[PDB]
């Protein structure tokens, strides 16, 4: 409808996640998810930075966008 | 403990701010008694407050208290409002402001402070044993009350404040009757003058005027008392120099009148007929008075052209007098033919003809204060509606200046509140209604506007709003005349003939200079250079060696380089001649300074450095222009440690960026969800300097400079804080004085988009050319360098290796090469020097051991190296062939090829440097894989160098060249630094870049941007600079913003209003050449700060060799084809070579390959 | 010439009365160029009928809640309603008005839109009448509007000031000669002109009426505000001493002479008189360059440009 649905877009094209969505309360509790999900599905990760970077490989892995 | 300190300071700032709240909540509320019942699930929360503040006090003396203040001071909103119904001129205070005023039931000594923002003249009053005996003006002249009025414990603010508000009307009154007996008794002016109020004085001698001059007008004599009033003027004259400061001012006000009234009876007498003469007469102003009105304060009125006035009795104080040009007469009888009817008056013309300063003028001649209020954008139909029944209330004079800068659909919207103001007036009705309020409609109000046609970014007025005004025209003011009698006032020997010559100098000066924009010599510069002219009599005495040097301190600056000849040649043949000032203090405390920050004083930079001090003396608001990077900063940061060395008073400097913040953040936003209002930036630096808790600013300069673009929309609004009212209002109301030591300074590099208003109202500093020597600029930047970390042996050496002699003949020869992203040589500096510098500190822990021949060797090799890849950085191959065969050239010295590079300590180059690769199968995957080649290596060796410097690089070349390849295979093998993708776009704004970064740093308050690691410094990579699109007014916000990040070396917090300051963050760019299309030109002010790189397509035969390492690698699938892996690989980039030469952009907007394709 | 065919074969021409005695429809749409507005002309109408009018502007959601509780208000009771500049709430009038529109014997709504404005929605205007606001280009006919829209000396110079409106505004409509720019003189100050005279008049009993005085101020104050050159500022007091000497005889048209006031008359018969001695009075063809005492090449050249554009627009209609 507008251009900050193409930078949205574009943002999440160029990297492979969106910044602007989990920031501070959104980005505790994706945080806390991504480590009940890590423990789960049975990886040793308590760091924010691999964490955030297996979050990062799934989603390039698993998200295809056709336009 | 330094950040325990911060904490204790914070700590104790929080606390003081939670008292003064709870001060103000138990004032309304919890002191005084019967005040509970209006609100009472208020009156509970205030109870429960009052426990939570109880229970804090205890814990302090044995955040969520701050948060519930917060949340219960909304619940005021309807209680302050009728407080404001309650007393009119509340409309022009803050909350706070507000709730500090109601809660003070007892003090009655803050009532004071906020006086001036309330009447807008008078700042104090004299109290003695808790009555109200006096009250003075601005100018410092105490009014004696007629009776003096009790205070009592229980009455609070409102009902004693309107006591006094009809005791001033009384006592002015009374001492203007007392003033007229006096006069009609027959005694001199110059024994009243020194009795009563200057009002007084000033009607009591226009009632007597008017008087004698229709006794003398019934007759046809009119010698007798012109003589009489010439004679005054002359004792009047012998009178001023004999008295104190303010009988000075009263005296001079005085000689404006009677000069007036002179002036009027020499155009009387030079009339011959008696038509003519009462056609003179009924034009003047006339200031008759009743004889039969029993009422007090409506016993005079004021007749001109027929119509009549009611002179409010409302006391002004002493104000700067305006000469009575005829433009100001006719303009005086339009307003009164326009308020006749109830109309508006309305003024418009070019800038600078003296609009605002005539409704002051008529105001103050009706004995009224005119409110000034700035017309913004942020400006809606809510809080213009806001401040309209506000001004209906109280009944004064509204003067909505710059009335063209409204929406046009907030113009449209008004025009129903005007006309109904407008027939509320006509009809005399008690009750009109605004905001679905009925609000009583004083009898006395009146609105005018001046717009400003015919500049860009204004909105035009619709009809059924212009038809509720009376417009009057002001394009020729009278500048001979004012000239004339200020310098007749001032006491000059000569007023005529050296009023003549100003004028005529500065129309030759207008007409035969070199007609660029920024020159604009009107009735302002008349003015400025009037105001300057009057401090220099102490050091120069009149005559005209004073106007010379006035007029050299004023214009000089502003000109460019032969507009100074022009201007020279002109003032020496209209002028005599030009004793100069010795100047030997200030200019041995700017020599100290330079010294002290390591500048050379050179004669155009001591000749801009005295210019502006010398303007900078009297004038308060100064713009400095010129090219980029000529020194502006530089300049005035060295005169204002010179200034504080020189005076002893302290300097505190606030660095805002005007276009990285949007206006909401920058003056304020209106909370429309609560209708609550948020200050600003500036708002709340003028509002903490103005309310002065801490006391250390008195005695302490004040400086904001905007070291950004003249944005119209931005800076306009500043149009009442930088002219002659300084005063800022917000849109929700409140007026903000301006101290006389606050001053703003502006910092750009063009003026092409800014407005002739925002340019005559401040003093102009033009910079023709660079200040400093290029050899200086070395020596300077070697010192800082130097400074930041024998050493002593080691910076001697290194000192000894320049030689600039050589140095400057390479840069002139340099312009010859081609460039992209077009900067002068003078900027590129930093670069060279910071590489160098770092170079050999970081090479010096193997420099104890080797001769000093090989040491001077090696140090001009990396000289050498760092000089190439500065100034022909961002050149193509066989540019930097060229140079780097120049600088061989131009230094017995370790040659430097193409290809030269120290090891790991003696001579080499990348022929042994290149790495084997066992390129496996699986690995072709991973976008992070490299094929070392000699351009990679040594573009990943120097963006390491670089970006291991402190410094910025930005990487240019066409797409796929490789640019965050390099800087990925750099910083990967690196376990230093962390690497954050930030993409732009066509809208891009610092809130995504701030973002983008929040799960990347930690605020932490000492403020401070800290990355997460403890020992990785964070390497902010912004891609794709150019993409961030202009505004409507040729400027960019991220490219500015990152600008501050670079420079400055942080940032202001928009919802906080706080500085953050920047530690361990690096700033790596990459951009697209600007030639492409959809590419953008960006300002040489960003890219001073940053180093640019060139990444060029490679050439074909290493496409093939990286590919023919792909293609064995992807061939070791199969076994059996491994002879065929170069057929392949040349065909691949043959294809591409064919591809991209067929298939052009001319074809498609989208067919643009890379090295991506293969 | 090109009046000739409208002379002739048109026997009848409308105004904003007729149209709005004349009309089924409910909803009208003024229109006028830049600079020029005709809610007066409305509001006197509204006035003649009996009937109150709301001035509503547009702009701010506000007023648009305002507008919306008014028009209901109206459609329920009765009254007029008016809204001024819709242009600037194009939102509100292309989905709200649109369909109000399109979905009392007593409810009309007239609205104001620039020509020169933006485009306004095909359905709503196709469905509401359209009326065209602009300056009469009869001399004779403005000053016979300006005087049926109004002791004998208060008369007298009521008909002299809306000769020399009507004159200052025939000359105002040419660019290159009549003026350095394009000025327009609207009813404001026609109004506040016949005040100043007014009060002049009851002041100045002593019947030496200050001609000087009325001229200064008429050129100055009155019709000279919106003056920014200095020759147009000369040449409208050269109009106004032409107009305004306060002569025993007077002649302000080469064929029109007007006598001055008795002191035995009364009001409505030297109303009479003056009503004589104005319809008597008959336009001539050249009436653009010898009323106002111009040169008549530049008035040629006008007119020659005029008719041109028009005859040429004519002959490109009249080939289909
Ligand atoms: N007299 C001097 N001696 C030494 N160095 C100088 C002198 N004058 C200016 N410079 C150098 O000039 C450089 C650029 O000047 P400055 O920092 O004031 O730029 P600026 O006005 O802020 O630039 P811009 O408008 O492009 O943002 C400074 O880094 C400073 O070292
Ligand atoms: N007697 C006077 N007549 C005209 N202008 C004057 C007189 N005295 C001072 N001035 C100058 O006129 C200026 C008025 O500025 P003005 O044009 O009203 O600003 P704006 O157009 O923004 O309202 C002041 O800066 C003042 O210095
Ligand atoms: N060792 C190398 N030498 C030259 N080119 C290379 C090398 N390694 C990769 N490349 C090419 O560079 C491209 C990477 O370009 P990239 O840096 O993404 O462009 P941009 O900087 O515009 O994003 C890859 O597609 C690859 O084909
Ligand atoms: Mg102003």
């Amino acid at each position: 409808l507008e251009t900050a649905f193409l930078e949205r877009m574009n943002t999440l094209l160029a990297n492979a996640d969106i910044p602007d969505l989990f920031q501070g309360e959104e980005y505790d509790k994706l945080l806390n998810n991504l480590r009940n999900k890590t423990r789960s599905l049975g990886l040793l990760l308590d760091t924010e930075q691999e964490l955030y970077d297996w979050f990062v490989g799934e989603i390039a892995k698993n998200l295809h966008v056709v336009f | 403990l330094e950040s325990k300190l911060t904490k204790l300071s914070e700590i104790q700032v929080n606390w003081v701010e939670v008292q003064f709240y709870w001060l103000d909540l138990y004032g309304i509320l919890g002191e005084n008694l019967d005040i509970q019942n209006f609100l009472p699930l208020e009156t509970s929360k205030f109870k429960s407050l009052t426990s939570e503040y109880k229970m804090i006090t205890t814990r302090a003396f044995q955040k969520l208290t701050i948060d519930s203040l917060k949340m219960i001071k909304s619940s005021l909103s309807t209680f302050l409002e009728r407080q404001r119904r309650q007393f009119p001129r509340f409309y022009f205070l803050g909350n706070d402001d507000l709730l500090k005023i109601i809660g003070s039931g007892k003090h009655h000594d803050q009532v004071s402070k906020f006086m001036k923002k309330m009447f807008g003249s008078i700042e104090s009053i004299i109290f003695f044993e808790d009555s109200i005996t006096g009250v003075r003006s601005v100018e410092g002249e105490v009014l004696n009350l007629n009776e003096k009025i009790e205070l009592k414990d229980s009455i609070q603010a409102q009902e004693w404040l309107n006591i006094l508000d009809t005791e001033i009307k009384l006592s002015v009154f009374t001492q203007f009757r007392d003033c007229l007996g006096q006069l009609k008794d027959g005694t001199d002016i110059e024994v009243v003058v020194s009795k009563y109020i200057f009002q007084a004085i000033l009607l009591s001698a226009q009632v007597m005027w008017t008087e004698l001059v229709e006794k003398c007008l019934q007759t046809n004599e009119f010698s007798k008392y012109w003589k009489e009033v010439d004679m005054k003027i002359k004792g009047l004259l012998d009178k001023l120099n004999k008295s104190s400061d303010n009988v000075k001012k009263k005296i001079e006000a005085l000689l404006v009148e009677y000069l007036h009234f002179n002036n009027v009876i020499g155009q009387l007498k030079n009339c011959s007929t008696k038509e003519e003469a009462r056609l003179l007469w009924a034009k003047v102003q006339k200031f008759y008075q009743k004889n039969d009105t029993l009422d007090d304060l409506n016993s005079v009125f004021i007749s001109q052209s027929g119509y009549l006035l009611q002179y409010k009795f409302e006391y002004i104080g002493i104000p700067e007098r305006l000469i009575y040009t005829p433009l100001l007469l006719v303009g005086f009888a339009t307003l009164t033919d326009s308020l006749h009817q109830k109309y508006g008056g309305c003024f418009f013309g070019p800038a600078g003809t003296g609009k605002t300063e005539t409704v002051k003028a008529f105001g103050q001649n009706l004995g009224r204060v005119v409110v000034v209020f700035n017309c913004d954008d942020s400006f809606d139909y809510q809080v213009l509606s806001r401040l309209l029944v506000g001004i209906t209330q109280i009944g004064a004079w509204g003067c909505f200046d710059e009335f063209n800068r409204l929406d046009e659909k907030v113009l449209s919207a008004v025009s129903a509140n005007i006309q109904q103001i407008q027939n509320g007036l006509q009809v005399g009705k008690s009750h009109i209604t605004l905001l679905e309020e009925e609000t009583p409609l004083s009898p006395h109000t009146a609105v005018f506007i001046t717009l400003n046609p015919g500049y860009n970014g204004r909105s035009e007025l619709p009809e059924n709003l212009k038809k509720s005004f009376r417009e009057f025209s002001m394009k020729s003011p009278q500048s001979g005349t004012i000239a004339e009698m200020i310098l007749q006032i001032m006491g000059f020997e000569d007023s005529k003939s050296l009023a003549s010559k100003i004028v005529h100098f500065l129309e030759l000066l207008s007409s035969k200079c070199s007609s660029m924009n920024h020159y604009h010599f009107g009735l302002r510069t008349l003015k400025g250079v009037l105001r300057n002219c009057s401090p220099l009599v102490s050091e120069f005495g009149e005559g005209e060696k004073t106007v010379v040097e006035s007029l050299k301190r004023v214009i000089l600056p502003s000109l460019g380089d032969t507009d100074e000849l022009v201007f020279k040649d002109e003032l020496s043949k209209i002028f005599d001649s030009a004793t100069p000032l010795n100047s030997k203090a200030i200019v041995q405390c700017l020599k100290d300074a330079g010294q002290r920050s390591g500048f050379s004083m050179s004669e155009e930079f001591l000749k801009k450095c005295m210019q502006f001090y010398y303007m900078q003396k009297t004038q308060q608001a100064l713009i400095l222009v010129g090219k980029a990077g000529c020194g502006k900063t530089a300049t005035w940061k060295t005169v204002i440690d010179a200034m504080a060395i020189f005076d002893g008073h302290a300097n505190v400097v606030y660095v805002i960026d005007t276009k990285v913040l949007t206006k909401e953040s920058l003056y304020g936003s209106m909370l429309k969800a609560t209708l609550e209002w948020r200050d600003g930036l500036f708002t709340s630096i003028l509002r903490r300097v103005n309310d002065d808790i801490t006391g250390t600013f008195k005695n302490s300069r004040i400086w904001v400079v905007f070291d950004s673009d003249l944005d119209p929309e931005y800076v306009e609004a500043m149009n009442s804080v930088l002219d002659d009212n300084k005063i800022l209002t917000l849109p929700n109301g409140e007026r903000l004085p301006i101290p006389p030591n606050f001053r703003i300074l502006f910092e750009t590099d063009n003026l092409d988009h800014t407005t002739p208003a925002t340019i005559t109202r401040c003093g102009l500093l033009w910079f023709s050319t660079d200040v400093c020597s290029i050899s200086s600029k070395i020596d300077h930047l070697l010192n800082k360098s130097y400074e930041a970390l024998e050493l002593d042996k080691l910076k001697d050496l290194i000192s000894d290796s320049f030689d600039m002699a050589s140095l400057t003949n390479i840069f002139t020869c340099s312009n010859d090469l081609v460039h992209i992203l077009g900067v002068r040589t003078f900027n590129k500096l930093e670069t060279a020097v910071q590489l160098a510098v770092h170079l050999i500190s970081s090479y010096r822990q193997w420099f104890q051991n080797l001769d000093d021949k090989s040491l001077k060797d090696v140090i001009t090799l990396l000289i050498k190296r760092s000089l190439l890849y500065a100034l022909a950085g961002d050149s193509t191959g066989e540019s930097q062939r060229a140079f780097i065969q120049t600088i061989n050239t131009y230094f017995d010295s370790q040659e430097l090829s193409d290809y030269s590079t120290i090891v790991i300590l003696s001579f080499s180059s990348f022929c042994s440097e290149i790495p084997s690769v066992s390129l496996e199968a699986h690995e072709v995957m991973r976008p992070d894989i490299v094929i070392p080649t000699i351009d990679t290596i040594k573009h990943e060796k120097i963006f390491y160098d670089l970006l291991n410097s402190k410094r910025g690089i930005i990487l240019c070349g066409p797409p796929g060249s490789g640019k965050t390849m390099i800087m990925n295979n750099a910083l990967r093998n690196s376990s230093l630094y962390d690497v954050v993708g930030i993409n732009f776009s066509k809208d891009t704004t610092t809130e995504h870049i701030l973002s983008a970064l929040h799960r990347h740093t930690n605020y932490v308050t000492t403020l401070t941007l800290l990355p997460k690691s403890d020992i990785k410094n964070l390497v902010l990579f912004c891609d794709e600079i150019n993409l961030p699109k202009l505004d409507k007014y040729g400027s960019q916000n991220v490219v500015l913003f990152l600008r501050q990040l670079m420079e400055k070396q942080g940032f202001w917090k928009t919802p906080e209003n706080k500085w953050v300051t920047i530690e361990r963050i690096h700033i790596v760019g990459a951009c697209n050449p600007p030639t492409d299309p959809g590419r953008i030109p960006m300002s040489e002010r960003f890219t001073r700060h940053a180093a640019i790189l060139y990444l060029g397509y490679p050439s074909g035969k290493s496409l093939s060799q990286i590919y023919e390492i792909y293609y064995k690698a992807i061939f070791k699938l199969v076994p059996e084809f491994r002879s065929y892996t170069e057929p392949f690989a040349r065909a691949s980039v043959h294809l591409y070579n064919e591809c991209k030469a067929r298939y052009s952009t001319g074809l498609q907007s989208h067919y643009l390959f890379s090295p991506r394709e293969l | 010439a090109l009046n000739w065919f409208k002379n002739e074969f048109f026997v009848d021409e409308w105004n904003i009365a007729d149209v709005v005695a004349n009309s089924e429809n409910n909803y009208f749409t003024m229109a006028s160029e830049r600079d020029v507005d005709g809610t007066f002309k409305l509001i006197e109408l509204a006035k003649a009928s009996k009937e109150s009018l709301k001035i509503i502007p547009l702009g701010s959601i506000e007023n648009l809640n305002y507008a919306q509780e008014e028009i209901s208000k109206s459609k329920i009771e009765g009254g007029w309603i008016l809204l001024q500049n819709i242009q600037m709430s194009l939102s509100w009038v292309k989905t709200y008005l649109h369909k109000h529109v399109e979905e009392h014997e007593k409810f009309k709504m007239f609205m104001t839109c620039h020509l020169t404005g933006d485009k306004l929605p095909a359905p709503l205007l196709q469905r509401t009448d359209r009326v065209v606001y602009e300056d009469i280009p009869g001399i004779l006919d403005t000053v016979k509007d300006l005087w049926g829209s109004q002791g004998v000396w208060s008369v007298y110079c009521t008909f002299l000031l809306s000769w020399f409106h009507a004159l200052i505004t025939a000359r105002t409509r040419l660019v290159p000669h009549g003026f350095s720019k394009k000025y327009y003189f609207n009813d404001c100050d026609f109004q506040f002109a016949s005040v100043y005279l007014e009060n002049v008049l009851a002041t100045n009993s002593t019947n030496n009426i200050p001609w000087a005085q009325v001229r200064d101020h008429i050129a100055t104050i009155v019709y000279g505000g919106k003056i920014d050159e200095e020759k147009d500022l000369e040449v409208v007091a050269k109009l106004c001493a032409h107009v305004f000497c306060g002569s025993d005889n007077l002649q302000i048209v080469p064929g029109v002479r007007i006598p001055q006031p008795l002191l035995q008359q009364s009001e409505e018969e030297e109303r009479a008189r003056l009503t004589a001695i104005l319809s008597n009075t008959i336009e001539p063809a050249d009436s653009l360059s010898s009323w106002l005492q111009l040169p008549r090449e530049s008035i040629l050249d006008y007119e020659r440009l005029q008719a041109k554009e028009v005859a040429s627009s004519t002959e490109q209609l009249l080939q289909e």
